[PDB]
RNA sequence: CUUUAAUGUUUGAUGUUCUAACGUUGACCCGUAAUCCGGGUUGCGGACAGUGUCUGGUGGGUAGUUUGACUGGGGCGGUCUCCUCCUAAAGAGUAACGGAGGAGCACGAAGGUUGGCUAAUCCUGGUCGGACAUCAGGAGGUUAGUGCAAUGGCAUAAGCCAGCUUGACUGCGAGCGUGACGGCGCGAGCAGGUGCGAAAGCAGGUCAUAGUGAUCCGGUGGUUCUGAAUGGAAGGGCCAUC
RNA sequence: AAUUCCUUGUCGGGUAAGUUCCGACCUGCACGAAUGGCGUAAUGAUGGCCAGGCUGUCUCCACCCGAGACUCAGUGAAAUUGAACUCGCUGUGAAGAUGCAGUGUACCCGCGGCAAGACGGAAAGACCCCGUGAACCUUUACUAUAGCUUGACACUGAACAU
RNA sequence: GUUUAUUAAAAACACAGCACUGUGCAAACACGAAAGUGGACGUAUACGGUGUGACGCCUGCCCGGUGCCGGAAGGUUAAUU
RNA sequence: GUAACGGGGCUAAACCAUGCACCGAAGCUGCGGCAGCGACGCUUAUGCGUUGUUGGGUAGGGGAGCGUUCUGUAAGCCUG
RNA sequence: AGGACCGAACCGACUAAUGUUGAAAAAUUAGCGGAUGACUUGUGGCUGGGGGUGAAAGGCCAAUCAAACCGGGAGAUAGCU
RNA sequence: UUUUGUAUAAUGGGUCAGCGACUUAUAUUCUGUAGCAAGGUUAACCGAAUAGGGGAGCCGAAGGGAAACCGAGUCUUAACU
RNA sequence: CCAUAGGUUAAUGAGGCGAACCGGGGGAACUGAAACAUCUAAGUACCCCGAGGAAAAGAAAUCAACCGAGAUUCCCCCAG
């Protein structure tokens, strides 16, 4: 009664910190917004941060829930 | 004797300019409906064979 | 599963039809809807819902 | 093209085209082979005079690959643009 | 030309009768000093029977074969695809007949957009009122809610309400991701056309992650691409869908 | 019970002692009426049990007569066999050692005997599994099919009546 | 009486008897693409098949299933047209 | 069959600490030698006074060779 | 009279021992069964391989049988050794 | 030899000698090497026969497109940043 | 009754053997498809009839494509 498992998702962080990224790049495949989009970060509809412009990827706490943002930084 | 194709083969697979193959996506038969139009515009245009499977492909298309 | 498949069908006679499903037990008129049909390049309304 | 009986590449991908039997009777000319004719006119039939083009071609075009330096009569075949332009621009006289 | 009686008359069924086909493993004659054969005469049946071609049924009487894999041996049982968590050793991935639960959908609104709202639970008091309906305040602060598992998310709400609507658009797609491959996924931006909104803008389906099936063979519609002399057509291709 | 799992069922007989046997009981796991049921004289190289007689079957062997075995002469095989200067023990180790380690014992070579070991010889295990092996066999497995059967047409015609 | 020649002689096979069923003769049935041949130079007190298996007392309920026999208004139904 | 230090035997030849010496391998070094892969000055179809490093190996890949019979070279060369 | 009785030839083969590179690819020794019958035996003949024949054991069909032997397809195929 | 692993009490071999296993043909591709080179090369056949002739053909110098068709561009789309 | 079957004789010819090739009449399965039935193997092997030095085939009711070719057979291409 107990053996099944589904496929694993391959999700979590792609791009790390100050890793440079071309526009498209995704950043990071997620169950939801556990980090949240910043400036020249779009989320798509799986919720998956992707950049929008080239340049480097900068992660930040922000706000007065202290979320965890995710931007890109223009080199 | 003269090596027979496979003619299976030679009717999914056209051979390029620079050597390669390309062959029509799968996916695009039938059940159409459940399918996002995104998913089957991608299918529409013909795709060209991986490097794991040139072999297979030319294995079965000598004379391509 | 119960909900079948349907084809909308475009009225400005080009042929052009979307495809999707229908409960029919269930509101079981005719969906009309306004769509983009790609012969004329217009939003057209279609009709048909089997 | 056995793949161990998982379903082979082959017969996995959809067959797609026809052959056109207009295609085995339509070969293309270079301008290189427009000089090869004897008698300064390029017609169907002379290209077969001079083993440019298969014995069972119909249909002939000249295509703008390698060079044309020679005044040349083109007869009852289609010319490309870019060859149309190298046949004039060296006393070419195309003719429909 | 509407209608409607008849027969030479065409073929339909049934019934009766016939004989000339066909049969005869009845008698008799000859070939022939032959229980075969044939012919002959005769009787008996007789358009039957019987055989051929076609056809439905029956048909282990006979034939060719199939009758899965995983598996703390095999078999019985269970399992086989997909989703979630744990195992999983703080990137990903990671096995067991390891531990635990789900899916094989639903929705023309439960989608898009504009505008608006914010729970559970307990406390106090109050008509029928119970320990719990509805009302008011208070404390509470998401201990709720999410069309359905679990996880991660969610107040700028992704949760509740209403108005207008069809972006559940078509063609494309920088670049990424994930896969041995097949493939799957994310995607700004461009063109065209639309909706919402005063506007910025948002919208290429639904909070997301399951809700699925390659190719072949066909079917349907579209498309004068092809069209075996030629014009067509058939069929094929291409596009959409089954 | 040629059928009973439980089961050596219970009781009784027979024996000093009887899982068998006989008889009866019924609680027939899971008899039963021509795939016969119940009996049944006779018959049986049939199965089971009892007794008399008999005996080396046995207690428990002993002796004897002969054919071999042993010795001489003559003839003269065989299976096997990687090579062998081929010991015990304890341990180790593809996990049960003549061959390794340690130790102990042992002068060299026969002959008659015995079979504990050489995982001895013999047969590419016959059980068990696997192979997308095989063969026969079964069937309301699949697909066919001889045969049987149905009808249409042909061989096959004439009339009469409705 | 028979049997596994060469590990089984038996409770197995057979058996007389019994029954069921088929078979009207160019018999059923069987060997045979066929002709023919057996059955049988027999003819239902016969022949073939099946089962039981001397003899004795007997052989009980069940025809829903499967077959076999029969019946036939209706329905379904092939080639053909 | 001692058979639970391998044995002999050991009261250290045991154990703990504190040290200095030795033994100990196909490891390292030393001498001589072969080969592979590089990189180097003269100079050159390069090979070296040179230089550096490498060189266990199944499946397996790569490279270079030995010998055998026959054909040509060969009516030649060796050989009673 | 008798598929009657005892028992030799004859036909068979229940037990035991021997032998198991045997004297023998199934026998020998002692015993055992049938022994006027459904007996046994000689000569010749017929039946042929999915076929025969079978008082039925899948028994036998030239020391070979759940499909004989010989030749051929044929170097079947062998993801195995 | 086979294996995770064999002195293994796992397999094979009594010994010697002799024989005994990656070939051949045709296609195709890659490498090396040679020839010619935007050209290369001929097949059958003829025969002045390993010559010479034979260029029928094959490959290559252009691709894109399902195809018509276009062509250093083409396809896609009404049209492409 | 005619006749016909049937009878006797004469003359002519055949009969059987043989390697392959040839034409015709019948016709497998293993195998391959990684199972198997369509399909494959293959009109192969095999059986049978008949012929000849060769046999068969053969002088368009053929192709072609609006230009034309001009019986059959065999070879190389077309083309895997
Ligand atoms: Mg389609
Ligand atoms: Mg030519
Ligand atoms: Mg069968
Ligand atoms: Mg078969
Ligand atoms: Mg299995
Ligand atoms: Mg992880
Ligand atoms: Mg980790
Ligand atoms: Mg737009
Ligand atoms: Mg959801
Ligand atoms: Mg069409
Ligand atoms: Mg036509
Ligand atoms: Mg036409
Ligand atoms: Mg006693
Ligand atoms: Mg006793
Ligand atoms: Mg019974
Ligand atoms: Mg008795
Ligand atoms: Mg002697
Ligand atoms: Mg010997
Ligand atoms: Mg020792
Ligand atoms: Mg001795
Ligand atoms: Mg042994
Ligand atoms: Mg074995
Ligand atoms: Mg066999
Ligand atoms: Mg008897
Ligand atoms: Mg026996
Ligand atoms: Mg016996
Ligand atoms: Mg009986
Ligand atoms: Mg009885
Ligand atoms: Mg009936
Ligand atoms: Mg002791
Ligand atoms: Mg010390
Ligand atoms: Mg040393
Ligand atoms: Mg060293
Ligand atoms: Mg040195
Ligand atoms: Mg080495
Ligand atoms: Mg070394
Ligand atoms: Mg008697
Ligand atoms: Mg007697
Ligand atoms: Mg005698
Ligand atoms: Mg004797
Ligand atoms: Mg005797
Ligand atoms: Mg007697
Ligand atoms: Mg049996
Ligand atoms: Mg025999
Ligand atoms: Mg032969
Ligand atoms: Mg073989
Ligand atoms: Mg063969
Ligand atoms: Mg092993
Ligand atoms: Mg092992
Ligand atoms: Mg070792
Ligand atoms: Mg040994
Ligand atoms: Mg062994
Ligand atoms: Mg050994
Ligand atoms: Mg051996
Ligand atoms: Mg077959
Ligand atoms: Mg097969
Ligand atoms: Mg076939």
């Amino acid at each position: 009664r107990n053996g099944r498992d589904s496929e694993a998702k391959r999700l979590g962080v792609k791009r790390f910190g100050g890793e440079s990224v071309l526009a498209g790049s995704i950043i990071v495949r997620q169950r939801g917004t556990k980090f949240h989009a910043g400036a020249n970060v779009g989320c798509g509809r799986d919720h998956t941060l992707f950049a929008k412009a080239d340049g480097k990827v900068k992660f930040e706490v922000k706000g007065p829930k202290n979320r965890k943002f995710i931007s890109i930084e223009a080199e | 004797p003269k090596i027979k194709t496979v003619r299976g083969a030679a009717k999914r697979f056209k051979k390029t300019g620079k050597g390669g193959f390309k062959h029509k996506h799968a996916n695009l038969r039938h059940i159409l409906t459940k399918k996002a139009t995104k998913r089957k515009r991608h299918l529409r245009p013909k795709a060209m064979v991986s490097k794991g499977d040139l072999g297979l492909v030319i294995a079965c298309l000598p004379y391509a | 599963g119960i909900r079948e498949k349907i084809k909308l069908v475009s009225s400005a006679g080009t042929g052009h039809f979307y495809t999707t499903t229908k409960n029919k037990r269930t509101k079981p008129e005719k969906l009309e809807l306004k769509k983009f049909d790609p012969v004329v390049r217009q939003h057209v309304i279609y009709k048909e819902a089997k | 093209g056995f793949e161990g009986g998982q379903m082979p590449l082959y017969r996995r991908l959809p067959k797609f085209g026809f052959t056109s039997r207009k295609a085995a009777i339509t070969a293309e000319i270079r301008l290189s082979d427009l000089a090869k004719v004897e008698g300064g006119v390029v017609d169907l039939n002379t290209l077969k005079a001079a083993n440019i083009i298969g014995i069972q071609i119909e249909f002939a075009k000249v295509i703008l690959a390698g060079e044309v330096t020679t005044p040349v009569t083109v007869r009852g075949l289609r010319v490309t643009k870019g060859a149309r332009a190298a046949i004039e621009a060296a006393g070419g006289k195309i003719e429909e």
